[PDB]
DNA sequence: GGTCAGAAAATCGGTTGTGGTCAGCTGCTGCCACCGGTTAACCTC
């Protein structure tokens, strides 16, 4: 009555496991935080960056001193600086000192 | 599994230098080729005394003669 | 009535050489995916 096909994407080889002449590897070590290792074995011939994804949750930096650039990061939408690019000094400065002066006059009676 | 030991037993009817030049020729012991003169240099002679080599043995095992167990491996 | 000696094969191996061909590499060539500004369409201050 109804039978179909199909298949999962991807294809399947046949191989055998040999477990003697891999090829070369280097071990690399990286660290997230809090104290993490995640040892990460990649091909002797690899270029090894200074951090790494890991299952922490985080991208663990390198166990070396060697990198430690920190550099860019910022938030580029701030509160504040939407302000600014809409609202002057003076008229900002203006309303908080007016409302300084409402509850001064307030709490003070 | 029954073609490649066929081809191993074939490969080991022929005599070490040939069959070493066509281990490296086709990654059968690695999985990785070599360049002809790279062969050339891991076994000392030129490149073109190998490609001489490998011609003739290439065509040894195109014979029959040794063509018969894998005749209808296709 | 032997006797080194030369000519000429072949055979493994360099060589040179050279020619081409292709893997790939990569800065233009140009098109293609978000991003949002604007522009004629709906509800009644």
């Amino acid at each position: 009555d109804r039978v179909l096909r199909g298949s999962r994407l991807g294809a399947v080889s046949y191989e055998t496991d040999r477990n003697h002449d891999l090829a070369p590897r280097q071990i690399a070590r990286y660290r997230t935080d809090n104290g993490e290792e995640f040892e990460v074995p990649f091909a002797d011939d690899a270029e090894i960056p200074g951090t790494w994804l890991c299952r922490n949750g985080m991208e663990g930096t390198l166990i070396e001193g060697d990198l430690p650039e920190p550099k860019k990061v910022k938030p580029p939408r701030t509160h504040w600086d939407m302000l600014l690019e809409r609202r002057s000094i003076e008229e900002l400065e203006e309303l908080l000192k007016e409302r300084l002066e409402l509850i001064r006059s307030r709490r003070r009676g | 599994t029954l073609l490649q030991d066929q081809l191993q037993s074939v490969l080991d009817t022929l005599s070490e230098r040939e069959a070493g030049v066509v281990r490296l020729r086709f990654g059968l012991t690695d999985g990785q080729p070599r360049t002809l003169d790279e062969i050339g240099q891991v076994y000392g002679v030129t490149r073109e005394r190998i490609r001489q080599i490998e011609s003739k043995t290439m065509s040894k095992l195109r014979h029959p003669s040794r063509s018969q167990v894998l005749r209808d491996y296709l």
